[PDB]
RNA sequence: UGUAAGUUAGCAAGAAAGAGUAGCUCUGGUGAUUAUCGAAUCAGAACUUUAAAGGUUAGGGG
RNA sequence: UAUCUGGUUGAUCCUGCCAGUAUUAUAUGCUGAUGUUAAAGAUUAAGCCAUGCAUGUGUAAGUAUAAAGACCAAGUAGGAUGAAACUGCGGACGGCUCAUUAUAACAGUAAUAGUUUCUUUGGUUACAAGGAUAGCUUUGUGAAUGAUAAAGAUAAUACUUGAGACAAUUCAUUCAAGUGAGUUAGGAUGCCACGACAAUUGUAGACAAGUAACCAAUGAGAAUUUCUGAUCUAUCAAUCAGUUGGUAGUAUCGAGGACUACCAAGAUUAUAACGGAUAACGAGGAAUUGGGGUUCGACAUCGGAGAGGGAGCUUUACAGAUGGCUACCACUUCUAAGGAAGGCAGCAGGCGCGUAAAUUACCCACUUUCGAAUUGAAGAGGUAGUGACGACACAUAUUGGAGGGCAAGUCUGGUGCCAGCAGCCGCGGUAAUUCCAGCUCCAAUAGUGUAUAUUAAAGUUGCUGUGAUUAAAACGCUCGUAGUUGAAUUAAUUACUUUGAAUAAAAUAAGGUGUUUAAAGCAAAACAUUAUGUUAAUGAAUAUUCAAGCAUGGGACAAUGC
RNA sequence: AAAUGGAUUUAAAUCUCCUUAUUUAGAGGAAGGAGAAGUCGUAACAAGGUUUCCGUAGGUGAACCUGCGGAAGGAUCAU
């Protein structure tokens, strides 16, 4: 359809041929709302309930040290990175900390096998600076 | 928007964060001129790009239209009095020939360092920003003044300040 | 909006009165009258801002209060009175006289009088009705009713009104061969001659009128206010005469 | 209250209107008052802007314009014969615009008698034309030119005229009417 | 129905994106006088606006011509 | 008025579930013969009361 | 700045994505000399609220023997002034919020010959009468509300009657001139209802002032209505029965199925009706863009709607009002246990909620609104306080990093596939260029990292502008309706195109102007040693601007012609 | 002209059925993905040791095997 009348089929087909885009679409329809444990919000937050810890992939090998986390606005409970170097010490336990997420990767980033979440505080002035 | 005044940039940082043929330049004019940082030539080159997109406009126009004429004009009227192109050159193609240099050597503290009141491009920055220089009625201590062609003349050092 | 709205932000006020956008968050309403919304200059608008007379609005109330203020020929003593076209101002304490005219910049000019031009005044009639017990009466764009004018005084006339007396003097038909002040739309404050009236079946008339200089532009009959027969007035117009100087002269004069 | 407004009702597409907004006064609608007929009771009804209208809630008696004759006489009402919208109406002597209605001519057979020296509701009157202050004859020779329909004159002999309601009852608190003539009181007497 | 015809006007709406039109109809309700009589289906109309006459009838006839038949005269 | 799962697509189904119904005084629709004559049937409206299938006959449902 | 780079391989050329990059805006880590400007409990909870304030108003003018008038002051109808009270006006404006809302609202446009107040402005039409009511006095109740009961007086521009002499309403008939167009403004006849221009006020500031109806303006206002224009969805294909039309009526300020009675069977739909979703109030506008676009807009201004949830009403010109009332549901408070009021999506402030959002301040001096009015009020508005959301100018120090992308160490100590770094490829198994530290220097700099989301990159959504033999992708094939596209040819509309009309500002662009420059503001001067003058000084022409609507010149390319 | 009786209009609120949408528990059954250099085979890539693949039908621990009909993306562009 080229042609000077025909603007029903070239708009009616960019909104039929525009689903197919794997990022627009999962950033339409409603799973952002139901599927993601976070939501809109970039930070949540929630109480530890477990330390935990997770192996590496297999180009790798060493242990991660995380968090396992119920947040107060939903109730899941998720998986999260206690950042850099000895800090599984500075969290105790049932306490309020701050998720932020990690960025992105094919889908998962940080402690390699299913981990997407990274804690930036421990009700402190951020596992950075304590 | 949510006040009623207007608030207005005037200055863009640059796309590649990293190139060493950039880097190169802009320490360049930076000891040429003795800036502070890169912001004050960022804010020039934003300054140029402004009118080197309005010329750019009104020359793709016909050269007698009423709208190129009246804008055309004051373009060039305001760049001769402001000293940056000069009055020889009369045709709206030779504001887009200008340079980054052309509107640095009209502030005041190359003004003043090449009137010979300072010994040194840094010495005149500190020399305007102590009050010491008043530009015809009226001291300054904005080194990002740029001068006029009427009041260039009228730079002087100050008169006993309290 | 359950009833008529008092107030009038400062933003929504009319263009033609300049009011500083951050002077403050409000605009003085004028209060109904003989003139509309935006066609009218408030009282307070003039002395303040117009003739530096007051320097605010409790200044305002002082000058207005104290009797000492005239339109037309009666004396007013309402801050928000509506004056518009060519309605006289009169302060007798400072001995002046002025006619609020439109100019070619659209806007509001004091073309100042002398004693004797300030008695009387134009007025556009606006519709002419016969009213009951067959008594003939005019509306002008003042919102005046007159009672039994002469049988020639049409809608789209001009008349010449004694403001001692309030009678008749002098009234100008609406031919093709009379001057023109247009009040209405691009053209507000353009002076010209009547030179075409061509008029459509169904919606408007649009009128082609020439400027004094040989310049020609178009405007609907709603705007057509009839000064004077044969390119001569009978008021005095404002510095620019109604002629506009297209875009550069007004340039390059401002320039110099 | 009762609303006139059209947010209630559907789409010439047949799809329902969903809701913005509550009802408003400006849609305001009032109970109708069904004029019935009996001793006079009106009241006053204060409507927007503040202007009064006057709900005639009974009604007996009313003006009656007979139009050949350009006379108008007020007259006591007795009946609804035909009301042209609903047949409870002719029940429930409802009196409305349109009603057909039985009213008793005697202030126009009166003013007949005074105006002209004869009287309608004489069963000779035709005859009475033929046989003969005495300046009467020269107005008796309107009639030999201008005729009456038969209906009006059995309606005057039966003590009945026919008269349509012209008014609006239950907005100006009267009854306004006009005695049926030639073509408009022949359609009425078939219906009934 | 009963002194009324439904009219159809065929236009074009322009979307700027695509730099071209596309066809659009919009069906308006009108009156039609018993002055037309030899008025049927696909004749051209023209209309003028008036007062509103039901809950959708806002248009009059004004003047109507013949065209090509389609073996179903629908007159008014 | 409304009616589900299931289904051999025929059914389930009178599914389930809800409302109305009396007396009196009236109004209107359904024809024949060419104004007169005639049939039980349906719909609607005021008013009244002890508020109406239930004397007898007369499915409990999922 | 019309820009790309790292990663599939022993190596090569592709498709293609992941990662990097910059910018906006929200949170947050570290850090912080100044001046200007400035957002700030919207996102989650239109959830709940203690307390304080946010609506009142007096001139010579409606009524004032307050036992108020040592306070100017004197006083025989009440001397200026006058608290409370009756009466009048206002609280229907302003302020907050965005729950509802998908042709609904809103924007442009057009109509009202289909309605119309309030205020303000022009007009038009008896030498003086009758009762009773508050503040006042007196007797009181109740725990108590902005609670209230009896009696005794006393005024009116309150409530009435009444001369002073027409106006507009309904109905019937009739003669008819502006307007594109009217049995039209208007006149005449007959009839009913209504019926006046205070039975009014200043002795001082004859002249004011006040009043009742009826015309016109305010009014391009308000309200309805015309044409065009909205996001996603067909695992929503048929929807509708006051529904579509007619006649008569009813109701309303008025058209109208708005409602009723009778009659007919109509109305919408593949050009997407009817449904569903929205973490949807609409617009001016905002962010980012070579051009085209994409995303956002609770919130300056305009329009709409709401006051915990519905519903029903009172007053009045304007309210279906909630800082008005009544009832039901859910709450909250006082209580003497008998009973009572209240609605912060107003300004402060508290709880909860969340990643996420400030003082229980001062004043009407600016802008302006209300009022009996030059004076009184205003949490409107202004000023101050917190304020690294942001923007501009300006001193002399922090933040992140040093394998590549990507500027910067094959420096030294520990650590030994452990701890760990790492957005991606990857580095670490004892000689680590990548971990942890010390020194050095790389980038930006009073800012700099991180996370989520928008935009560019993305010619990885394509109109400009993609790909379909083998990378993903031509229906098995033919017929076929809507849709789209259609050979050459001639010496009334639509479409196209050129000029305009008319159209809110703010904003964008742009013209002038030394806010010290700059962001700003729309002002200040250049001098006239300046009142004097230029000068009646500036207001950028301020242009926009698409989709519709109106007028104009042209008829090449097109459609309906007929 | 106040309490009060009655009949309409507008109707909150509540209860009973039925429908839609969202979230969520469940013995058991059939799936997918990731990890742990687990047990059984050798199906595919060379003619992969029976050329491979597509549709369909049946069978079998498992890849898969076999019948009918296609394809070369064949190991033949050739008598």
């Amino acid at each position: 359809a080229r042609g000077l009348h025909a603007a029903r089929k070239m708009l009616a087909q960019r909104r039929a041929n525009k689903w197919a885009d794997k990022e627009w679409k999962k950033g339409k329809l409603v799973t952002r709302y139901k599927c993601n444990p976070l939501g809109t919000a970039s930070h949540a937050k929630g109480l530890v309930q477990e330390k935990l810890g997770i192996e590496t992939k297999q180009p790798n090998s060493g242990i991660r040290k995380c968090v396992r986390v119920r947040l107060l606005k939903n109730g899941k409970k998720i998986t999260a990175f206690v950042p850099r170097d000895g800090s599984l010490n500075y969290v105790n336990e049932n306490d309020e900390v701050l998720i932020s997420g990690f960025g992105r990767r094919g889908h998962a980033v940080g402690d390699i096998p299913g981990v997407r979440f990274k804690v930036v505080c421990v009700a402190g002035v951020s596992l950075w600076g304590l | 928007g949510r006040c009623l005044r207007n608030h207005s940039i005037t200055y863009k940082t640059p796309k590649v964060p990293y190139e060493r043929e950039r880097f190169d330049a802009e320490l360049k004019l930076v000891g040429q001129f003795g800036l502070k940082n890169k912001k004050e030539i960022q804010r020039v080159h934003y300054m140029l790009g402004h009118m080197r997109t309005i010329a750019k406009v009104m020359l793709m126009k016909d050269a007698k239209d009423p709208k190129r004429l009246l804008e055309g004009a004051a373009l060039l009227r305001r760049l001769h009095n402001l000293g940056i192109l000069p009055r020889d050159q009369n045709k709206l193609e030779f504001v887009l020939a200008l340079k980054e240099e052309n509107l640095l050597e009209r502030r005041l503290q190359t003004l003043v360092y090449r009137k010979g009141f300072a010994k040194s491009i840094h010495h005149a920055r500190v020399l305007i920003r102590g009050k010491m220089i008043k530009v015809g009625k009226q001291v300054v201590d904005v080194p990002s003044f740029l001068v006029r062609v009427e009041s260039e003349p009228l730079i002087q050092l100050a008169d006993n300040t309290p | 909006a359950r009833g008529p709205r008092h107030h009038l932000k400062r933003l929504n006020a009319p263009h033609h009165w300049m009011l500083s956008k951050l002077g403050g968050t409000f605009a003085p309403k004028p209060s109904h009258g003989p003139h509309g919304m935006k066609e009218c200059l408030p009282l307070i608008l003039i002395l303040r801002n117009r003739l530096n007379y007051a320097l605010n609005g409790r200044e305002v109330t002082m000058i207005v209060k104290n009797r000492t203020i005239k339109i037309d020929g009666k004396i007013r003593t309402d801050t928000r009175y509506p004056v518009g076209f060519m309605d006289v101002l009169s302060i007798p304490r400072t001995k002046e006289n002025f006619r609020l005219m439109y100019n070619t910049k659209r806007r509001f000019c004091l073309v100042p009088l002398t004693a004797e031009q300030a008695k009387f005044k134009l007025c556009k009639i606006e519709k002419r009705v016969l009213g009951t017990g067959a008594i003939p009466y005019i509306v002008t764009h003042d919102g005046r009713t007159i009672r039994y004018p002469h049988p020639e005084l049409q809608a789209n006339d001009t008349i010449k009104l004694n403001l001692e007396t309030g009678k008749i003097v002098d009234f100008v038909k609406f031919d093709i061969g009379n001057t023109a002040m247009m009040i209405g739309g691009n053209g507000m404050g353009r002076v010209g001659v009547i030179v075409k009236r061509e008029v459509h079946p169904g919606s408007f008339e649009i009128v082609h009128i020439k400027d004094a200089k040989g310049n020609t532009f178009t405007t609907r009959l709603n705007n057509v206010f009839v000064i004077g027969k044969g390119t001569e007035t009978l008021v005095n117009l404002p510095l620019d005469k109604g002629i506009k100087k297209p875009l550069l002269q007004q340039v390059n004069e401002t320039i110099k | 209250g009762i609303t006139r407004d059209s947010r209630h009702k559907r789409r010439a597409t047949g799809g329902k209107k969903n809701s913005m907004q509550k009802k408003k006064k400006n849609t305001m609608g009032r109970q109708p008052a069904n004029t019935r007929l009996g001793a006079i009771r009106v009241h006053d009804v204060r409507c927007r802007y503040g202007i009064i209208k006057r709900r005639a809630l009974r009604l007996e008696n009313g003006n009656f314009s007979w139009a050949s004759q350009s006379i108008t006489k007020g007259t006591k009402i007795l009946n609804v014969v035909y009301n042209a919208s609903d047949n409870d109406f002719v029940r429930t002597n409802t009196l409305v615009k349109g009603a057909i209605i039985e009213i008793d001519p005697a202030p126009f057979r009166l003013w007949f008698l005074k105006f002209y020296g004869k009287d309608i509701a004489s069963t000779d009157y035709y005859k009475s034309l033929e046989s003969a202050q005495k300046k009467y004859a020269k107005k008796l020779e309107v009639l030999k030119n201008m005729k009456f329909d038969e209906a009006l004159l059995e309606g005057f002999q039966s003590g009945r005229v026919l008269a349509c309601i012209s008014s609006r009852p239950g907005q100006t608190g009267s009854v306004e009417g006009y005695i049926l003539e030639g073509k408009e009181l022949d359609f009425y007497s078939k219906k009934i | 129905m009963k002194r009324t015809i439904i009219v159809r006007r065929d236009y074009f709406h322009y979307v700027s994106k695509y730099q071209r039109y596309e066809k659009r109809h919009k069906n308006i309700a009108v009156h039609c006088s018993p002055a037309f009589r030899q008025l049927k289906e696909g004749d051209h109309v023209v209309i003028g606006q008036c007062r509103p006459l039901s809950k959708t009838v806002r248009f009059n006839v004004l003047k109507f011509t013949s065209r090509g038949t389609g073996d179903k005269k629908q007159f008014a």
